[PDB]
């Protein structure tokens, strides 16, 4: 009748260490997801720079497959188990139905890992959420969003982790179809849709893109750093 | 069945409300659906098993007779092998 | 040094008509040079509307009947009702073919009537590879009764002739005479007949007499 | 059986192998592709016994693969043949094995150009040319022949339609076309199929 | 990176698998092939007697591989406690290990008790192993030595029948050793009658055979002393060597030189 | 089968250690830089002959072993300990056995003695003053050894001896051969020569 | 019908490696079975239960399946903290030198998958 | 609060059964170990007072092999399973390498034996701290193992009931130049410091490692030490 | 809700189990890795001060994984025990595999891989230990590395674990060359480090285990520093703090 | 009680003369024409030398998007092809996709890879037109799995390939490939002695293969 023991449902009916790993991505980084005609996007933010770390290992943007490739939220090391896991589910998938696994496999899997840590008093709950997006075979755009419960419902443009409404909330008014017509400006929506939340300013908003057939390609701050190049798109084009 | 979608950015199509065991039985959730999707599961291998053994089509009845078959392990834990150790949390309405 | 098997021999014949099936065998159990009886039956009865009829090794025969209507019940007891001929014999087949690495050394063949009445018979193999027939014949004394079933009942090889659908009186007869003469030739086959003729009726049973040697 | 050959030159490495897949007297296929990309400069040539060949190469394919996406970088060629021995020994034990002959070839950014050569008893050995199959005994010696450590690219190539172009003039079985493809600093390079 | 495949190895103890392959392997056999190593026969003529007080081990010391005198002065009288020894024969390596693990049970066994080990004990570990192994663990030994009980002379069989006998004797020249103690043995010798005895009937294994001979080894056990003579007699030396072979600098020719100054 | 040949040599505080350099399957030479003597530390070489598969198996299930054992204590092992953990390696398979017959030659790091030894494939720890050999060239290592051999040879004569008694005998041998390798360990350097062989 | 973890079949092999192949590997529950049979048959089933009631409640905690294990209180309960065999040598549990993934190998410990 | 389960971390992080089971040994028999320049000295107190008691069933130091000897202050029961699985720890080690095993590497695997208790739930960690002897390649050493299983190298040391003052004890009266047969009168000294019942012949057991291996000494040699 | 299992997630969300055993990091000695372009040092405080101690054996916290990297431990030191036997266990695995030394970040996930895995399925208390890494390996050169008993980790170019680890980390940040900075700059830096998180003790060699990890001539290098380097080191940082009055 | 046989031995879960014995397959066909495949097979199944059914189904009816061959050994065949049929429904089921001819010949060769030597005689021949085209593989009994254009098995497969080879072609119209495959099977009966009967006659065409024809070899002697 309590938060206890996860295997007890209580007198309504709550059982709580599932919403409690439901809430503990409340603390994760913000991340956020959405799907264009020609590029799925897939952006985290960083707060937690500390300027003596080495970027390259925290980062949340984990790949699964050629065509699958993976955001989360919450218990990090949960994350790393689970994103573990789904790739070697990927590559054995394309040694036995030898094909490129669907986005819509890959997230039933994940989905039914999440599941099957709820049952058995046993174990406690991945702690995390996962935003699975890529491209499949007959070439259309996906995304979809997994949680600890294990449902694992489809979406078009998504957010979890610290701000979850404020993003989502943000992205119900400004996802339309002069949005993902053309690939950059479909990269400017993530861009704004995060700045609502950012820690002011680029700080480590770990982007990564996707277009057709070719791979994850993390954009990082290059020479001509995108990142603030479109940090500043839209703040000259705002007025 | 309702569907009650959360947001605009869902797809609704992504809400999995009805489902098909087989060509002749038809299936509605209700609760937890992450228990009925094991729930499913089951029914669609015990349908096909069913056929495979049996050259026939399986009636509703012993589909929800197999689907109840795997409830009611509720708490057997001296038998280690994956069991629930709680009840499901779906009901559920075969059509067919 | 231990032979797991043994053929006892015995033979069997289905015939599928339009409102029957009629399933025969002969009862004379053997080993070698032996006769153990002249009295043992080598059809079954599973169901009221099918038949089954097992030879070869009687040992795998006794086992397999028993463990067949073991699998009628407990079919009888999850889905509420008997079992049609076309799914006994697909569970027949799964059940050979378990045993496909230490096989049933029998041969059946499944005669009764289908959903719709209509007569139909299913041939086996010792590991399950089940087909539907309109006649069929097997165990030791298959390869004499075959040919003929094949010129009477089928029409092989004859021109000009009116293909007569097969009465079940006629088929009596036609069943008799192959066994008369089946007996005559092959050692392994006679002392009895016992005809099982599966109608809409039930399953009434004729037995008549063969060579006694 | 079947065919494959292996040169490796100063900055490259030129693989060839028949494209005949034959299940008796008969020959069922004549685009039998027996080479597996297991990464963007690794490539394994398996050959051997029906079934077993396709089986052990895509578990090897799948595992660096698995490796790569697990990690970010690549198996060298080094490390992919040496992890290829231990899964292949391990398995002339219990799975009879699989009697996989194999001839895996890659570039390193780093090591340069390697060729292993492995049995069936997963005995891994570097080499600068090797082949498989009953063809290798008639084409090594002129592999040995015309052989230096430094060879242009279309020197090999040509050296190659030598060995093969002999083994067409000897051999009893019929091989009519190769797949060669070469390995260098660019990825893998296919080049055309050479055909009698 | 602890790759996932086998669930563990969590259990050692002798493989098996990795058996087809020595099954599949004709090689040595059909195929030519034929390199294909196979394993010893260490323990050729091994004796032991019970003189008045104590126990009189012996052993030549010849290994051979296949028809090639291996080595040239292995030895064969096993440590297995401070007052029991115990000859080896049949396949080296068995009986090497046999011993070894028994004197380490034995040693724990008086170590946990507090008082010298009984050879009674001995015999029945080494007999419940080998009967255990069903006998393809091929180790025939002679078990000596000398407790509170007096002593005491085991032969243990590869399939682990155990005989207690004032004199056994064991090994490919276990026969013509077995000669001199039929005709020559009495009960109660002193020690130098005993020493004398069991050296001649070495000595019939070593001259008389060709799986032994070499220098001769015995193995005096005592109720208080334990003489673990070795080499005991030197019958057979070198030949003087009558060429001057010696090889000389310069003589062979070097494609490459590599040096590496290691300290 | 794969054909392989190794000894040992001992002398006046250095050890040599020798093998040819053939990788054939059954009759068909396919490399000539074949390992068979593989570093086991500073002074410590261990030389594997048999099956080319279960070379390059024992001495990678040995570096394993040994690189978990010098951690573990912190210091570099002394010879005896190295055969008496081959021996545990090679008996553990028993009933499996791995075909090779591994030596193992070097100096006690502490002590600088010379230690030779030679083991069967089950494994049976076999100590010799003079010297060790294995493969398929049995006889012939045997032969020549027991009449070049003398003791307290200073490294080059130690170096001619083996060098002598490898090309010698290998050359008796239709499948071993194809180049011989020698390594003279003594109480400073080690020296690796590759000597003039026939490469038929 | 997968694989990405060596085919899971063995199903060729089926026949042991040696008739010392299966009994060697098990003798543990050989023995096992024979002391309960000295002790059902003598001394009672009340022994034998008490003996599966305890070898239960050493496994349930001693360390998760992917570390080494000593198993301490299961070896003085059963002669085995003086009598030392060959499988105690060869091939310790300590260095494995085959390991899985820890989560994978501690879930089938209690039977997960 | 959290002093119930072993496997509860205190919110101070501080494991209180393994804290606890550190009482037990402060709550057990002192015992005293010293490294002379050429051997160890084990000796301990006995709690076999009345004369009923028997010496010549019951030792507590007691040896593991020709060279390493163990004492122990604690619960006498969980000694006694620790040096069994030491000795099988010893064993092992030696039928692996033909070497007599290394202090060090025994206190090492003992050390992980008795922390494999401290982190399994359902059990309890060993209510003994072990004081080990030994002697490899001409050098002596000494080992303490705490409970939790952290092993730590020392030169002298005192455990068991007031051992704090012991430990200060040996401060001013340990140095390089003591050797085996002056370390032998210094730890007698250490112990009657608290020996609280002034000793006779076998109110105490002494253990010694040379060269010679370890040996526990017989009460007449004792005699012989408490003469001075 | 609250404090037990190591399975259950509070009604807030934090596993108050491993929040507890990141606490008894904070008790243990000081120890801290810097990265410099040369090579990496790893400094630990060996906080066993007592007199009587023998076996100054290249180690009390500084324990060496394979023949490239090494590791140092903070925390229940028989737990960090059993972890440095499966971290060498593990190196060992992969050289068997591949055949090459593993690289640092192979490892490193191994490890927390099972130290995360005592953080879930489970009933046992998960490991009180936080390491640190210091290495090679061809893909990315030199390499430090952190973790903490929940199984995090994270590549640092300079860190530290133990007792005082805030004011030292403040410290590192507020003063690092970062990118541009030689070894025994880094050296000098680690000491003003170590001199800030002092006790009332003035830290000398018999409380200090300086060790560094060097890329030299194609083979690695850890050498543990001995005494007189360090004590030199010590007044050279001595009379840099005097002048720098 | 010693064993007393428990209750139904084993026969839980199969699913993954004396006695020996299992009839047999012969003569089977299939090309991939450009208006898709069709599949061609006999209808005789011998066993020794005696015929046991002049009218053995031997072209299996996996489901309405792909088809199946029957050949070396009838009931290892049929066994395996109704398995496979399932592991096809199920996964058309989850995924609400139809599986591809690759998949389901990579998932009929993983089940039969296992078993390997260990008796079974399989020489199936799996046949649809996917998502990416006509699809045809040979998956037999010790693992091969390959593609290709055209493809024929069984005691008289040599005959057929012979035949079929003279007459194929990739642009070839659709009653003449039918007309091909007829004569290809009636060859290979009139020489191979254990194959006869009906020549069924598949065509996989777009979406749902269809049945063309079963003339008798009988009738199709007169036709020739």
């Amino acid at each position: 009748s309590y938060d206890r023991a996860i295997t007890v449902f209580s007198p309504d009916g709550h059982l709580f260490q599932v919403e409690y790993a439901q809430e503990a991505v409340k603390k994760g980084s913000t991340a956020v997801g959405v799907r264009g005609r020609d590029i799925v996007v897939l952006g985290v933010e960083k707060k937690s720079v500390a300027k003596l770390q080495d970027e390259r290992t925290v980062r949340k943007i984990c790949a699964l497959d050629d065509n699958v490739c993976m955001a989360f939220a919450g218990l990090t090391a949960d994350a790393r188990i689970v994103i573990n896991r789904a790739r070697v589910e990927c590559q054995s998938h394309r040694l036995t139905v030898e094909d490129p696994v669907t986005v819509e496999y890959i997230t039933r899997y994940i989905a039914s890992l999440k599941q099957r840590y709820t049952q058995s008093n046993g174990r406690r709950p991945f702690g995390i959420s996962a935003l699975i997006v890529g491209f499949d075979f007959d070439g259309t755009p996906r995304l979809y969003q997994t949680d600890p419960s294990g449902t694992y419902h489809a979406w078009k443009a998504n957010a979890i982790g610290r701000g979850a409404k404020s993003v989502r909330e943000f992205l119900e008014k400004n996802y339309t179809d002069e949005a993902i017509e053309t690939d950059d400006l479909t990269i400017k929506l993530v861009i704004k849709a995060l700045l609502e939340v950012v820690q002011s300013g680029g700080k480590n908003i770990e982007l990564a893109v996707m277009r057709r057939d070719q791979s994850l390609k993390i954009l990082n701050p290059e020479e001509i750093e995108k990142y603030v190049a479109e940090i500043e798109k839209e703040k000259e084009e705002n007025e | 069945v309702e569907k009650r979608i959360t947001s605009p950015l869902m797809e609704p199509s992504s809400i999995e409300k009805i489902v098909e065991i087989d060509a002749h039985i038809g299936c509605a959730m209700s609760g937890l659906i992450a228990d009925a999707k094991t729930l499913i599961d089951k029914a669609r291998v015990e349908t096909q098993n069913h056929w495979f053994t049996y050259n026939e089509t399986m009636t509703v009845e012993s589909v929800t007779q197999a689907v109840s078959n795997l409830a009611l392990q509720f708490g057997e834990e001296d038998a280690d092998p994956g069991a629930m150790s709680r009840p499901f949390g779906v009901a559920l309405l075969f059509g067919g | 040094r231990f032979s797991p098997y043994v053929f006892n021999g015995g033979t069997i014949l289905a015939i599928a008509g339009e409102d029957f099936a009629i399933v025969a065998s002969d009862t004379r159990l053997s080993e070698g040079f032996s006769i153990h009886t002249r009295d043992s039956p080598k059809c079954y009865k599973l169901t009221d509307k099918t038949v089954i009829g097992c030879s070869g090794f009687h040992g795998d025969c006794l086992t397999l009947t028993k463990i067949i209507e073991a699998r009628l019940k407990m079919y009888k007891h999850s889905n509420n009702k008997a079992m049609t001929t076309g799914a006994i014999a697909a569970m027949l087949s799964t059940i050979l073919y378990s045993r496909r690495f230490f096989p049933y050394y029998v041969y059946n063949i499944i005669g009764g009537l289908d959903e719709e009445g209509k007569g139909a018979v299913y041939s086996f193999d010792p590991v399950g590879s089940y087909q539907r027939d309109s006649f069929k014949a097997g165990g030791s004394a298959s390869a004499m009764l075959q040919p003929l079933l094949d010129n009477q009942v089928g029409f092989k090889n004859m021109q000009n002739v009116e293909h007569v659908p097969l009465s079940l009186d006629r088929a009596m007869r036609l069943v008799k005479d192959v066994f008369i003469s089946a007996a005559e030739r092959d050692v392994y086959t006679g002392d009895a007949l016992r005809i099982c003729i599966v109608t809409k009726e039930g399953i009434r049973e004729e037995t008549v007499s063969l060579r006694k040697d | 059986m079947e065919y494959l050959i292996g040169i490796q030159g100063p900055d490259y490495v030129l693989v060839a192998s028949d494209r005949v897949a034959a299940s008796n007297i008969v020959q069922m296929k004549d685009d039998h592709d027996k080479m597996f990309k297991m990464s963007e400069k690794i490539l394994l040539l398996c050959v051997g016994e029906a079934g077993d060949t396709v089986q052990f190469a895509e578990y090897i394919q799948k595992n660096v693969q698995l490796y790569k996406m697990r990690n970010g970088y690549e198996l060298s060629p080094t490390a992919a043949a040496n992890f290829t021995r231990r899964n292949l020994a391990d398995c002339l034990r219990s799975r009879t094995p699989y009697h996989v002959n194999l001839l895996l070839a890659g570039y390193d950014e780093h090591e340069g150009p390697a060729l292993y050569y492995m049995d069936y008893l997963a005995a891994l050995a570097k080499a600068p040319f090797a082949a498989h199959g009953y063809g290798a005994f008639l084409t090594l010696s002129i592999l040995d022949r015309y052989y230096t450590p430094t060879i242009s690219r279309e020197r090999a190539v040509e050296l190659l339609r030598k060995c093969l172009e002999e083994l067409q003039k000897r051999f009893i079985l019929n091989l009519p076309t190769f797949s060669v493809r070469i390995i260098d600093k660019n990825g893998i390079h296919d080049l055309d199929n050479i055909s009698f | 990176m602890a790759a996932v495949s086998v669930y563990a190895p969590p259990v050692g103890g002798f493989s098996f698998d990795n058996c087809r392959r020595n099954a599949v392997l004709e090689a040595d056999f059909a195929k030519r092939g034929y390199k294909l190593p196979k394993v010893r026969k260490t323990g050729t003529t091994i004796a032991g007697v019970v003189y008045k007080d104590g126990i009189v081990l012996g052993a030549d010391t010849r290994a051979t591989e296949g028809m090639v005198v291996a080595d040239k002065n292995c030895s064969k009288i096993h440590f297995i406690s401070p007052n029991i020894y115990c000859c080896g024969a049949g396949t080296a390596a068995d009986t090497d290990m046999t011993t070894q693990l028994i004197s380490s049970n034995l040693e724990l066994h008086s170590l946990s008790t507090g008082r010298l080990p009984r050879v009674v004990t001995a015999n029945r570990m080494l007999k419940q192993m080998l009967f255990r192994y069903q006998g393809y663990i091929g180790a025939a030994l002679v078990l000596g030595g000398v407790d509170v009980t007096g002593p005491h002379l085991y032969s243990i069989y590869p399939h682990g029948s155990t005989d207690k006998l004032p004199y056994v004797t064991m090994g490919s020249g276990s026969l013509a050793a077995m000669a001199v103690f039929e005709d020559k043995f009495r009960p109660d010798m002193e020690e130098e009658e005993a020493k004398n005895l069991v050296s001649e009937a070495i000595a019939a294994g070593i001259f008389n055979d060709l799986g032994s001979g070499s220098n001769i080894d015995l193995c005096v056990i005592s109720k208080n002393k334990l003489d673990f003579l070795r080499p005991y007699t030197v019958p057979n030396k070198k030949g003087t060597r009558l060429g001057r072979y010696r090889c000389e600098k310069g003589t062979t020719a070097v494609l490459t030189e590599k040096i590496t100054p290691l300290e | 089968y794969n054909g392989g040949a190794v000894m040992a040599m001992k002398g006046k505080n250095c050890v040599a250690i020798a093998a040819d350099r053939r990788f054939g399957i059954q009759a068909q030479m396919v490399t000539t830089d074949f390992q068979k003597i593989f570093p086991m530390g500073d002074r410590l070489y261990i030389g594997l002959a048999g099956l080319a598969t279960d070379v390059q198996t024992v001495a990678q299930r040995l570096k394993f072993r040994l690189n978990l054992y010098e951690l573990k204590e912190g210091r570099q092992i002394k010879p005896y300990t190295l055969m008496s953990m081959v021996a545990n390696l090679l008996y553990e398979k028993r009933f499996g056995p791995y075909y090779t017959e591994p030596v193992i030659a070097g100096l006690d790091p502490k002590t600088f003695k010379p230690f030779i030894c030679s083991l069967d494939l089950i494994g049976c720890p076999m100590v010799t003053d003079d010297f060790v050999v294995s493969g398929t060239c049995a006889e012939q290592m045997y032969g020549m050894c027991e009449s070049l051999w003398e003791p307290n040879m200073d490294p080059d004569h130690l170096f001619e001896t083996i060098s002598q008694a490898m090309l010698n005998a290998v050359d008796r041998d239709a499948v071993s051969g194809m180049g011989v390798i020698v390594h003279i360990i003594e109480k400073d350097k080690i020296t690796t020569r590759t000597l003039k062989a026939r490469m038929d | 019908d997968l694989l990405r973890k060596g085919f899971s079949c063995v199903k060729n092999e089926l026949l042991p490696s040696h008739p010392l192949e299966l009994s060697e590997k098990n003798f543990q529950l050989n023995q096992d079975k024979m002391n309960f049979s000295t002790l059902r048959n003598i001394q009672g089933l009340f022994a034998p239960l008490k003996l599966q009631m305890e070898f239960k409640a050493v496994q349930q905690v001693q360390r998760l399946p992917f570390l080494s294990s000593s198993n301490l209180s299961l070896d003085v309960l059963r002669g085995n903290d003086e009598t030392i065999g060959f499988e105690d040598i060869l091939n310790d549990p300590s260095q494995s030198e085959v390991m899985g993934e820890p989560h994978l190998m501690v879930e089938y410990k209690l039977g997960l998958l | 609060g959290y002093s119930f389960s072993l496997t509860t971390f205190s919110p101070s992080g501080k494991l209180v059964q393994i804290e606890y089971a550190l009482a037990a040994v402060a709550g057990g028999a002192p015992s005293v170990g010293i490294k002379a320049a050429n051997g160890v000295v084990l000796a301990t107190e006995k709690k076999q007072k009345s004369i009923l008691y028997d010496e010549r069933s019951v030792h507590k130091v007691e040896p593991i092999t020709k060279h390493i000897g163990l004492v122990y202050s604690g619960m006498g029961p969980d000694y006694r399973v620790l040096v069994h699985r030491a000795r099988k720890l010893a064993q092992q080690y030696y039928l692996v390498y033909q070497e007599p095993i290394p202090t060090a590497q025994l206190v090492q695997r003992v050390a992980s034996v008795m922390q494999e208790y401290t982190q399994s739930g359902g059990v309890r960690p060993f209510g003994v701290s072990l004081l080990i002897c030994g002697w490899n390649e001409g050098r002596p050493y000494l080992f303490q193992s705490d409970p939790s299983g952290a092993y730590f190298a020392w030169k002298a040391t005192a455990m068991g009931k007031n051992y704090v003052n012991g430990k200060t004890f040996l401060e001013k009266r340990y140095n390089e130049d003591l050797e085996l047969e002056d370390a032998i009168h210094t730890a007698i000294l250490t112990l009657k410091e608290s020996f609280e019942g002034q000793m006779t012949e076998d109110n105490i057991e002494v253990g010694i490692c040379n060269e010679a291996g370890f040996r526990r000494l017989t009460p007449t040699e004792v005699k012989d030490y408490l003469a001075a | 809700r609250y404090d037990s299992r190591t399975t259950i997630f509070s009604p807030e969300g934090r596993l108050y189990q491993v929040e507890y055993a990141m606490e008894a990091i904070g008790h243990a000695g000081t120890c801290l890795g810097i990265l410099a372009n040369d090579g990496v040092l790893l400094a630990a405080e060996r906080r066993n001060i007592h007199k009587l101690l023998d076996e100054v054996f290249f180690s009390e916290k500084i324990y060496k994984l394979n023949e490239d990297m090494a590791c140092s431990v903070a925390g229940i030191t028989s737990d960090a025990n059993v972890l440095t036997n499966e971290l060498r266990l593990i190196a060992q695995r992969y050289l068997l595999q591949y055949q090459e030394p593993i690289p640092c970040e192979q490892l490193v996930t191994a490890l927390c891989d099972i130290k995360q895995a005592y953080t879930q399925f489970g009933g046992k208390r998960p490991f009180g230990v936080s390491l640190l890494y210091i290495g090679w390996d061809k893909h990315y050169g030199f390499q430090l590395y952190q973790s903490d008993p929940s199984g995090n980790y994270g590549g640092w170019k300079a860190t530290c674990i133990g007792n005082n680890s805030a004011a030292a980390v403040s410290m590192l940040k507020q003063d690092y060359k970062e990118g541009e900075m030689t070894l025994k700059s880094a050296l000098a830096l680690a000491i003003k480090v170590l001199n800030k998180t002092m006790d009332v003790s003035k830290l000398s060699a018999e409380k200090v285990e300086i060790a560094t990890l060097t890329r030299e001539n194609g083979k690695t290098v850890i050498r543990v520093l001995k005494q007189k380097e360090v004590e030199q080191l010590i007044k050279k940082h001595e009379e840099e703090e005097a002048k720098a009055e | 009680l010693l064993d007393l046989g428990p209750g139904s031995l084993s026969d839980g879960l199969s699913l993954a003369e004396p006695g020996i014995e299992m009839l047999h397959g012969t003569t089977t066909l299939a090309f991939k024409f450009r208006h898709g495949v069709i599949v061609a097979a006999d209808s005789r199944a011998t066993a020794g030398a005696y015929i046991a059914s002049q009218t053995v189904k031997k072209v299996i009816e996996i489901n309405p998007y792909l088809l199946g061959t029957m050949a070396g050994g009838a009931a290892d065949c049929s066994f395996w092809e109704r398995l496979l049929a399932r592991q096809c429904r199920i996964y058309e089921l989850r995924n609400k996709e139809r599986i591809s001819v690759a998949a389901a010949s990579k998932l009929l060769a993983n089940m039969v890879y296992q078993y390997k030597g260990m008796g079974l005689s399989m020489g199936t021949m799996i046949c649809g037109w996917d998502k990416r085209g006509p699809g045809l593989y040979y998956v037999d009994s010790e693992g091969n799995r390959i593609s290709g254009a055209t493809f024929s098995v069984g005691s008289g497969s040599v005959y057929a390939y012979g035949v079929m080879d003279r007459g194929y072609s990739y642009d070839l119209e659709v009653e003449q490939a039918y007309d091909l495959a007829r004569r290809a099977i009636y060859q290979a009966t009139y020489r191979d002695a254990y194959s006869g009967g009906a020549v069924n006659l598949y065509h996989v065409r777009e979406d749902g293969w269809i049945r063309v024809s079963s003339d008798n070899v009988a009738d199709l002697h007169e036709k020739y």
